[PDB]
């Protein structure tokens, strides 16, 4: 039968979804736990290469906001990888439309 | 049967003179009454050939006599006094008609007296003060007068008209569960008494007369034009075999209907027509409570059809002028 | 009085307005809202074999009076739940208490053993569009399972050439991209001493699939 | 509705004892010798080093809820670089004509020691702190 | 009509006659027409007073009156701050529930032994319930000078307080960038009129180490909130609140402090690892 | 609807008097009326459980179709003629009007059908001693019919019912205070093998009030009172009492 | 055993609207929309978009308890602006943003040869 992962995880078309942003902690969204040096102690992300290192001789960008997200969508088989992304975009779109429509009936 | 409401009844006891005293449980005892008010009436006309604004009246008088008998030891004479009592209760009905006036713009002055009166030829018809109706004390001479004869016709009508009310009340009562109690909501039921007589006389008639002068604005063509009870025929039939829900119910419904002509009295309306490749038009006068609508129609029947219908007297004059152009000429 | 019913199976809430405007020119006046309740009673009877039928449809109109038509195997019964709509004579001699309720209420609550309410479609805040010699009603139909489709009701005084009136409206449907729709004026056969019942009835033809 | 204090101080010391984003600053007025200042500042937002000359202002205004934007068209009463809002919590009589007032900007503490502003500073929830340079 | 199987339903009808009607089997369970004075034995419903107890029961606080809240899943759920009086944990503990049967009995529970009444105990003339675990841990973290919250989160943190005036407090930092402190947004849970002063070792009116406590008109001026402030302490924020505002007000404060703190910590996160034992 | 009621009876002997009396008490004349009732039972060929899709214990019951017969289909002699119902009832005693009532069930004398009062009642309210008979009634009005099989009999069969038995009742009713009705009545069994008067000997007396509420204990309690007052006022002339419940149960039986 | 049905998370109850809009008493031009059979997925999304609206003064959402799939969203706007309209616009903006996201992904995917 047709179903969604909310009812049962068997209807989950996606395996793990990788999700990261700001590989250099420019946003100060985490306070790195350390023993001597947080830079030496914590492994550098792959995505560090796709962003500019902060350069110490600069003040903290408070105005700065989170855009640019490095993701990896893994399929189980049921739906092709692309369609996990597309159908995901579409479901969320439909989900929002329902609210607009609900307001409309009200 | 049927409900005026306040202070209504009779109460009766015997004196040592072997006569019966009639108590009322108010209306205070006086063996076959003490002091009595009959309903009375009175109609004035102010003409003078439009000279000095001189008004006279004339009043249809109800006096069986001033001499009273209702003999002691005689309930048969007391039965007569009981009939008198009925008449006194009937005047209480004219108090309801007083109230039913309060819904109109024709005379009620100071809240202390109300005078029945209407504009045309300035005339006045009937009276009885918001204080009361007909209270007895006068000299007696006999002369009549044209106004007086007409005025006796009023009383019986106005009187009659609220026997109608006294009847359509009982229709509802006999007919459906709750009962009728509490009298004339919307002053729709109330208004009938004295309201529709005033309307009737005045309105439809004066307005019809005025419409006829406007139809003299169509007096121009050789023409022809006729009036019927035709609107009247089309609705509100009189004494019909049809009935209602029941045999018992049907009878009373039927009784209502023929008297119902009088109560219904909106203007009938009329029409005019031409032949020779033939055209046709028509108009209906409707009183809604002494306010007058004139709604008209017109069709010029020919090989291919053309037509218009319209439903204020200013526009009617104008419509007639436009009709002259689209008529023959 | 003649009539026809059109059901747009494949539709959304908006489909109504699309057609509403495609007719925005061809209007005269718009009167007060109407409503309709459409019930499906599955019969509870197994003793009667598959050789003869089952199922009864119950159509409640809010056409001024809370009147309800029942339909089973092309036979239609007309009831009212409105106290005012009772034949006067029934009330007088005591036949009626004057306290009616909906025939459906009775069905579901008193004869529920014989009849089970299977489906309940309602049409709320319908719109009344008035033309010359053709009154056109429109409403969105909702189930307890979501939107069901759009409904068009066609009532006309003019026994004259109702056939053209129907065809014209089906045209407007092609324009707004209304594809896979269902239509009924009955099936040449029933007779009308009370036509309204039959018209109200057709709905069933349009909503049976 | 108006200003309550204005002077330019010079920072002697900046202290982040265990605190990563905040610093207690020690300053003295360049004008009045009697005047000194202790203040906790969000140094991650507006950095401060020693010997910096800073204009420090008070003012009771520029009540009810707080509104975020529209400030583009609204008159930004800040000709200053860093602004705070806090409450006056103590009025220390530090001898002579000398007074000291304590301000808490939601935990960020401040102590101003002087004399003259008897006819200015009050025990009010309303007190802004403006800093430029 | 709902009957014995539906959730707000009933099991029996007790007639004047004395005989019990079983709604589960009575052929008249549908067409049952009630009469004044009869008794309907109905299900326990949200807000009924009930006796809750954790055995042993060496305390009057080991048996307290709670408001029912019918919920799904097979466990009795309790507010975390009420853990201590019962001496309960969730390592596999079971608890007892007793239901009063009279209007009189119910009154006894609600009017004498209800949880808010039991907050300040006569055992040691101090509060016997305080802020614990996540909420205690998160409360320190939230109330450091370092701790500043952006507008987005401030709005959620505010809305989370069920009695919030609707008033967005003026940020402690207005430009560059509006920022609120932990102290500030926690103070929204602290009711007006609440006055508290505490001096810990080295506390000055300038509290350099963010030592002790200073709450004026139910607004924190200085110091970090922890065990001494928000725990089941003699001088406690709780001791003052129960005493000054009422038991019903203080009971609300528990929920309030936790709804803010737990929400904040949900998003801040907190962990513990081997790295924390390493020196 | 809730029907609170009291019952009793008088021999034809007492009628004349009772009438004169009842007219004075009520202040309205008695009004002549009649009605036929046709009772239907579930088709005994079909068979069904006593439970719903909403697990509810639901019992099989009879349906009652009721309506007026215009007297033209009922009366034996014009000579009697007249409008008076009581003197006329002696004319009616022991035996039947035309009847053969089947005819009307399926039209006759190509056809649609009349209006009916379609009712189903429950046993009167369980009660250890009730001052009054309190009974629930489910009703709908049938307005007319449509379709292939539009005769009332076809309709009832379509719904799964079967004709059980029928009766005519003729009487006078008094319209009275606060919805109180008094019917003085006679009942006739109608079968195909001839008609007999169930009430032969006298009149069934029924004093009642139909109440819209049920769930307004107050108007219900007011209604009890009304009926009580009546029974009471006429006490020592005629006892109005509550019929045995068991005797008012239209169930399967 | 005391476990609720899994569809209860997404499938609307018997007579239960998706939205219930109630007005906030404590503040002028403020409203409270309760979203039934919804979670963070939608709440945080809407809240964040209303934050982008300049004429929106207050916006926050909360899932009052995790056993129930519903959330209360509180919207406060400047006088004259309607919060229902604010919600309507943020809803629209989201859709239009997602529409572009899909279009952009589709274009980029078609370019790949794997
Ligand atoms: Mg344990």
């Amino acid at each position: 039968k047709k179903g969604i992962a909310k009812e049962h995880a068997k209807w989950g078309p996606a395996a793990a979804i990788e999700f990261e942003y700001d590989p250099w902690n420019k946003l100060k969204h985490t306070d790195y736990w350390y023993e001597q040096d947080s830079a030496k102690e914590w492994p550098q992300s792959k995505n560090c290469e796709y962003e500019d290192p902060p350069n110490e001789g600069d003040p903290f960008d408070y105005k700065a906001q989170a855009d640019t997200f490095y993701m990896n969508v893994e399929s189980v088989g049921s739906i092709p990888v692309d369609q996990v992304v597309v159908r995901g975009i579409d479901t969320l779109q439909k989900k929002v439309a329902s609210i607009l429509l609900a307001l409309t009936q009200m | 049967g049927s409900t005026y409401k306040h202070d209504r009844g009779i109460a009766n006891i015997r004196n040592n003179i072997e006569s019966q005293n009639l108590d009322l449980i108010p209306h205070g005892t006086d063996f076959v009454h003490s002091v009595k008010k009959f309903l009375r009436v009175r109609i004035f006309t102010k003409i003078e050939s439009e000279d000095d604004y001189i008004l006279s009246g004339e009043s249809v008088m109800d006096r069986d006599s001033e001499s009273e008998e209702a003999e002691t030891k005689d309930i048969r004479k007391q039965i007569q006094l009981l009939k008198k009592i009925i008449f006194e209760k009937e005047l209480m009905y004219q108090i309801k008609k007083e109230c039913a006036l309060l819904i109109s713009y024709g005379v009620s002055i100071e809240n202390e007296n109300k005078v029945i009166i209407e504009l045309p030829n300035e005339k006045f018809e009937i009276e009885l003060l918001s204080l009361d109706d007909d209270s007895i004390v006068n000299h007696e001479q006999d002369l009549p007068k044209i106004n007086d004869k007409r005025a006796n016709l009023m009383l019986v009508m106005l009187r009659l008209l609220l026997v109608v009310i006294f009847k359509k009340t009982l229709r509802s009562r006999i007919s459906s569960p709750h009962g009728l109690i509490n009298l004339n909501v919307d002053d729709d039921i109330l208004i009938i008494r004295p309201i529709l007589g005033k309307v009737r006389f005045a309105n439809y008639k004066l307005l019809l007369k005025k419409i006829i002068k406007d139809y003299v604005l169509d007096i121009v063509p050789g023409s022809s034009i006729t009036e019927t009870e035709v609107e009247r025929e089309q609705p509100q039939e009189n004494k019909n075999i049809d009935d209602e829900n029941i045999t018992k119910l049907n009878k009373e419904i039927r009784a209502f209907d023929k008297l119902l002509n009088i109560p219904r009295r909106e203007l009938k309306i009329n029409l005019p027509l031409t032949e020779h490749k033939s055209p046709n038009l028509s108009l209906m006068l409707e009183s809604p409570n002494y306010c007058n609508a004139l709604i008209h129609i017109k069709f010029s029947a020919g090989t291919e059809a053309n037509a218009v219908s319209f439903d204020v007297e200013d526009f009617l004059h104008f419509i007639v002028a436009e009709y002259i152009q689209q008529k023959k000429v | 009085g003649k009539s026809a019913v059109i059901f747009v199976e494949r539709a959304t809430p908006a489909t109504l307005t699309e057609l509403k405007d495609a007719l925005s020119n061809s209007i005269l006046s718009v009167r007060d809202p109407w409503s309709i309740d459409f019930r499906t009673y599955r019969c509870s009877i197994k003793n009667l074999p598959a050789d003869v039928s089952k199922l009864m449809y119950s159509i409640t109109f809010h056409h001024h009076g809370r009147q309800t038509v029942l339909i089973k195997d092309n036979s239609a019964m007309v009831t009212t739940a409105a106290a005012a709509d009772i034949p006067p004579a029934l009330v007088f001699n005591g036949s009626s208490t004057g306290v009616p309720e909906s025939i459906d209420t009775i069905l579901s609550s008193k004869l529920s053993n014989i009849w089970m309410q299977r489906q309940l479609i309602k049409g709320d805040a319908g719109e009344t569009l008035i033309l010359d010699g053709l009154t056109v009603r429109l409403v969105n139909l909702f189930s307890s399972t979501g939107f069901k489709g759009l409904l068009i009701e066609l009532q006309a005084d003019e026994a004259g050439e109702f056939e053209t009136k129907i065809a014209g409206i089906e045209g407007h449907l092609a324009e707004i991209r209304a594809k896979e729709y269902k239509t009924s004026s009955d099936s040449l056969g029933p007779d009308t001493s009370n036509e309204i019942c039959d018209l109200a009835y057709q709905y069933v033809r349009a909503l049976e699939l | 509705s108006n200003t309550l204090f204005d002077d330019i101080f010079q920072v002697s010391e900046v202290d982040p004892g265990r605190y990563n984003k905040v610093c207690r600053i020690e300053a003295a007025s360049t004008t009045q010798d009697q005047c000194k200042l202790t203040l906790d500042i969000n140094v991650e937002l507006f950095p401060v080093a020693a010997q910096d000359s800073l204009t420090v202002t008070i003012a009771s205004s520029l009540t009810r809820s707080w509104r975020p934007p529209q400030a583009g068209d609204r008159s930004l009463a800040d000709d200053y670089d860093y602004v705070m809002y806090g409450t006056a919590y103590k009025f220390e009589e530090v001898s002579k004509d000398l007074i000291a007032v304590y301000y808490s900007f939601g935990g960020l503490l401040m102590r101003l020691e002087g004399n003259y502003r008897n006819l200015n500073n009050l025990k009010q929830e309303n007190a802004y702190l403006l800093i430029r340079r | 009509r709902n009957g014995p199987n539906e959730h707000p339903g009933a099991k029996y009808v007790i007639r004047d006659s004395g005989d019990r009607i079983d709604l589960r089997y009575s052929k008249r369970a549908g067409d049952i027409q009630l009469q004044y004075g009869w008794k309907v034995e109905r299900h326990i419903m949200d807000n009924d007073p009930v006796l809750f107890n954790r055995q042993p029961s060496l305390h009057k606080m080991s048996m307290m009156a709670h408001r029912v809240k019918v919920i799904p899943y097979s466990t009795f759920r309790l507010n975390l701050s009420v853990t201590s009086p019962y001496n309960a944990d969730f390592d596999g503990d079971e608890m007892n529930l007793h239901v009063p049967q009279s209007e009189e009995t119910r009154a006894e529970l609600s009017q004498l032994c209800a949880v808010p009444l039991q907050i300040v105990s006569p055992q040691s003339n101090k509060p016997c319930m305080g802020i614990v675990q996540d909420t205690l841990c998160g409360i320190r973290k939230l109330t450091l000078r370092d701790t500043f919250i952006e507008l987005d989160q401030v709005l959620n943190m505010l809305y989370w307080v069920p009695d919030w005036d609707g008033v967005i407090p003026t940020p402690a930092i207005i430009k560059p960038k509006p920022l609120w402190s932990g102290k500030q947004i926690l103070s929204v849970a602290i009711p007006n009129g609440i006055h508290l002063q505490r001096f810990d070792e080295g506390t000055t009116l300038l509290s350099p180490k963010d030592n002790g406590m200073l709450i004026i008109d139910g607004q924190i001026i200085f110091g970090v909130v922890e065990k001494k402030t928000v725990g089941s302490s003699n001088g406690g924020l709780i001791h003052v609140v129960t005493r000054e505002k009422g038991p019903q007000v203080c009971a609300k404060l528990f929920g309030n402090i936790q709804k803010v703190v737990n929400f904040w910590l949900l998003h801040n996160g907190f962990s513990t690892g081997i790295g924390d034992t390493i020196a | 609807v809730q029907q609170l009621s009291l019952f009793g009876s008088i021999g034809d002997d007492g009628y004349d008097l009772l009438i004169s009396t009842l007219t004075t008490i009520s202040g309205n004349p008695p009004l002549l009326y009649n009605s036929l009732c046709t009772v239907w039972k579930p088709n005994p060929s079909y068979d069904v459980e006593n439970v719903n899709s909403r697990n509810q214990l639901v019992e099989p019951n009879r349906i009652k179709l009721s309506k007026e017969v215009p007297f033209s289909y009922l009366i034996d002699e014009t000579m009697m003629d007249k409008p008076l119902n009581f003197r006329i009832l002696k004319s009616f005693t022991n035996d039947k009007i035309p009847l053969n009532y089947a005819m009307t069930r399926n039209i006759l004398h190509n056809e649609s059908c009349s209006p009916w009062s379609l009712q189903i009642s429950d046993i009167p309210a369980a009660g250890n001693n009730r001052s009054v008979s309190m009974q629930t009634i489910a009703e709908t009005i049938i307005l007319s019919s449509a379709g292939k099989n539009s005769s009332v009999s076809s309709l009832m069969n379509g719904l799964g019912y079967v004709f059980e038995f029928q009766y005519l009742t003729i009487g006078v009713k008094f319209f009275m205070k606060h919805g109180l009705i008094l019917e003085l009545q006679k009942i006739w069994q109608i079968e195909e093998a001839g008609n007999s008067q169930i009430t032969s000997g006298g009149f069934l007396l029924k004093a009642y009030i139909n109440v819209s509420r049920g769930t307004d204990i107050d108007r219900i309690n007011y209604t009890e009172t009304a009926l009580m007052n009546l029974k009471k006022e006429l006490q020592g002339y005629i006892e109005l009492s509550v019929p045995d419940r068991q005797s008012m149960d239209s169930r399967v039986a | 055993m005391n476990a609720p049905d899994r569809f209860e998370l997404f499938l609307l109850g018997e007579g239960e609207s998706k939205l219930k809009i109630d007005p906030d008493t404590k503040a002028p031009n403020a409203v409270v929309i309760t979203f039934e059979k919804e979670d963070h997925t939608l709440g945080n999304l809407i809240r964040a978009e209303l934050l982008n609206d300049r004429k929106v003064l207050f916006a926050a959402y909360k899932v009052e308890h995790p056993f129930f799939a519903r959330f209360k969203l509180r919207i406060q706007t400047t006088e004259g602006y309607d919060p229902k309209d604010a919600l309507k616009n943020a809803c629209n903006s989201i859709i239009n943003k997602l529409g572009a996201l899909k279009t952009n992904f589709e274009t980029e995917w078609n370019l790949q040869t794997l």
